[PDB]
Parts: C-alpha cells; sequence; structure tokens
C-alpha cells in the first residue's frame, strides 16, 4: 500500500461525500457581572461581580 | 538477364489472415491503444 509498484493513474474524481452537518446549535453568554442577583434601579445602581 | 527478373517477397499477414470480424473475437489480450466503441470511449473518458 506504500511502495511505489503501482500502475500508471490519472483519474481522480471527488467520488462520493459524507458530512457531519451542524443542524442546531447552542450559546454561550460570557459576561462580566452575575446576572443572578439584584441589579437595582437607574438612580440607584448596584453591579454585581 | 534482358527480359527475366526476380522477385523477392515477404508475407503480408496483416491482409492475409486478419480479415473480417477475427481479431474482436480474442480474449484476454492486453492491448495497447486502439479505437474505441462509443459506450467504451465514455468508460475509458476520464481517463483519456
Amino acid at each position: 500500500r506504500s511502495n511505489n509498484d503501482v500502475l500508471a493513474t490519472s483519474t481522480m474524481r471527488v467520488h462520493a461525500i459524507k458530512s457531519e452537518l451542524f443542524t442546531q446549535l447552542e450559546y454561550i453568554l460570557t459576561i462580566g457581572a452575575n446576572l443572578r442577583k439584584s441589579f437595582g434601579t437607574a438612580e440607584k445602581p448596584k453591579f454585581p461581580s | 538477364n534482358d527480359k527475366v527478373c526476380e522477385l523477392s517477397l515477404v508475407p503480408d499477414v496483416v491482409m492475409t489472415y486478419t480479415q473480417g470480424n477475427v481479431l474482436n473475437t480474442l480474449n484476454n489480450v492486453n492491448v495497447i491503444r486502439q479505437h474505441y466503441t462509443q459506450t467504451e470511449y465514455e468508460q475509458n473518458l476520464e481517463q483519456i
């Protein structure tokens, strides 16, 4: 399978295609604030680390 | 001499024996180059 003992050949073509398609997606929302505790209001803001 | 000339000859085996639909009957011969039927043409086409 590795040696160069093989017949003159020239006619390669894309014979077949298989593909693992990414059909559905997921998302990372990556932010620098703890989304799950108090934010506050406009006049009184809190910034949860 | 001034009327009896001598001819040397060699057989045209290609004309003598090969005539007609003979060579097509031959099987299991390694061919090198030929001319193609339309069918066989379409087959060895990507090659050519």
